RNA sequence: UUACAAAUAAGCGCUCUCAACUUAAUUUAUGAAUAAAAUCUAAAUAAAAUAUAUACGUACACCCUCUAACCUAGAGAAGGUUA
RNA sequence: CCUCAUUGGAUCAGGACAUCCCAAUGGUGUAGAAGCUAUUAAUGGUUCGUUUGCAACGAUUAAAGUCCUACGUGAUCUG
């Protein structure tokens, strides 16, 4: 989880969610792909 | 008319006992009503020097309602006066600790910022639930309309009313529902 | 009533005799204090409602004293209860099952070896004291040019707030 | 132990120190929008999870005679004691 | 053609969090152990000396944080 200003998907498996007031890209295959706004 | 000087003066400047019900009412619309009665601003004989305020009794203060997310966003801040003595507590947390606090603070801010405000607060009586002392009941003279119209829940809607409202659309039979 | 979990029973008022050494079967030495239960009676009972707490209250009293330099009020309180006046009253929080009738004496056997206890009493008075002995402030050097400042408080506070915070530690009665 | 070549005071001596209702990052379970045998939910929900804190405790609680004396109480006053 | 002039310490510290240690976590080119990076959190703590006039070292520590308060603080003291 890196807190970045812009959230961008990095692979096909990456998906987006809106949890606890923020946007997350969560990837099960590659956990490196996780970003928080 | 035709009253003696003494009873006439007593009748005019007598103080009245009122009842508010806070069930599902926003605290700040209750304060507007309560603050007006407390100052005596509802009387044509009102004067700032006349001590013409009235008693206001509010019940069900535990069941007040906040619009929006004010329960979590509105914060009450206090200081004991000692280093490290600053506390900020949200509306929800303050409500849990003290059921009557939020309404009392809302009314307090509305009153004039002068010495008489503290006397007015003595006239205010807040009970978290409908329970009232026996003596307080006898004093009450008049009830007051609630400021906010309380929307009905689905269960409250009558069977006839549901029929009266039209079915805008019909589900297809090929649906699990 | 029988004991149920969460119960709190009465306590005693005792006089402090002194200290003495004590040993365990392991050879360790433990300094111990001697407390004497002396004319301890239950004096007054309140119910949960009047005390305003969740729990009820029992007032106990020990160390009977003379009757000759006491206010009429205190003497009447004891005459109703049929006891000689006591030196001190204290309040104990007791659950309903553990209530004891007023006028009931209490004895050291109320406690048994192996239980842990809490004692509260007024500390020895030290009179008006300085800041070194009251709060353990370091103070200032003896020599090397220190002029009339050895045991004094240093700077009270900062220059900005232009006042002294409430609760600042200062010389006072200790 | 060091003093007063006093009945005391000190530390270099001795004893005692605890509960968390209430959250954030984060992690789960159930499940719609969204045909999933999806989805932790600024959807309705169920849980776990720092530091904080006072909801919850302990302490205090008495309306109090005073010539005077005495006091491990004290600058004074206050306070304690008086077959 | 040349140039150049408030701040240490002692005492007592209040506060910020842009966290030095303590605590809860995500990721890893994380086997374990050591580490690296980021989120969260201001909780209590954050040593003693030597040469020094600014640094330069010694021995420790879970750590020896970074800053604001008119060198924070001279009707408290001191170079
Ligand atoms: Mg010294
Ligand atoms: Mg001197
Ligand atoms: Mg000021
Ligand atoms: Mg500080
Ligand atoms: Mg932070
Ligand atoms: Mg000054
Ligand atoms: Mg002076
Ligand atoms: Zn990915």
């Amino acid at each position: 989880f890196k807190t970045k200003g812009v959230i961008k998907k990095r692979c096909k498996d990456c998906y987006k969610v809106k949890r606890r007031g923020r946007w997350f890209i969560l990837c099960k295959t590659n956990p490196k792909h996780k970003q928080r706004q | 008319s035709s009253f003696s000087r003494a009873p006439q003066q007593w009748a005019t400047f007598a103080r009245m006992w009122y009842l508010l019900d806070g069930k599902m009412q926003p605290p700040g619309k209750l304060a507007v009503i309560a603050s007006n009665k407390l100052q005596g601003l509802n009387k044509p004989v009102y004067h700032q020097l006349s001590d013409c305020g009235d008693h206001v009794v509010i019940i069900n203060t535990r069941h007040i309602a906040f619009s929006g997310n004010k329960w979590e966003q509105k914060v009450y801040s206090s200081h004991t006066g000692y280093p490290g003595g600053f506390r900020q507590v949200t509306a929800a947390q303050l409500h849990r600790k003290d059921p009557v606090a939020i309404v009392k603070l809302a009314i307090y801010g509305m009153l004039p910022k002068n010495l008489h405000r503290r006397t007015m607060m003595q006239r205010l009586h807040l009970f978290p639930d409908e329970d009232i002392p026996e003596d307080i009941l006898k004093n009450l003279v008049e009830e007051l309309p609630q400021p906010r119209r309380v929307p009905k829940r689905l269960d409250e809607y009558t069977q006839e009313e549901i029929e009266a409202f039209p079915r805008v659309w019909t589900p297809p039979d090929d649906f699990r529902m | 009533h029988p004991w149920e979990p969460g119960s709190f029973r009465v306590g005693l008022i005792a006089l402090k005799l002194g200290m003495m050494p004590l040993w365990t079967k392991d050879g360790q030495k433990h300094a111990v204090t001697l407390l004497q239960v002396q004319d301890c009676h239950v004096l007054k009972y309140t119910p949960k409602e009047d005390h305003n707490g969740k729990i009820a209250a029992l007032t106990v009293g020990g160390k009977t004293v003379s009757r000759f330099y006491k206010p009429d009020s205190r003497l009447e309180f004891y005459r109703d209860l049929g006891l000689p006046p006591k030196q001190i009253h204290k309040i104990f929080h007791v659950t309903d099952n553990a209530v004891i009738k007023p006028g009931t004496p209490l004895y050291a056997a109320h406690f048994r070896p192996g239980q842990y206890v809490d004692v509260t009493a007024k500390t020895i008075g030290k009179g008006f004291q300085g800041v070194m002995k009251r709060w353990g402030f370091k103070g200032q050097p003896a020599s090397h040019g220190q002029t009339k400042t050895h045991r004094r408080p240093g700077a009270i506070s900062t220059g900005d707030i232009a006042r002294v915070w409430p609760g600042t530690k200062m010389p006072g009665r200790m």
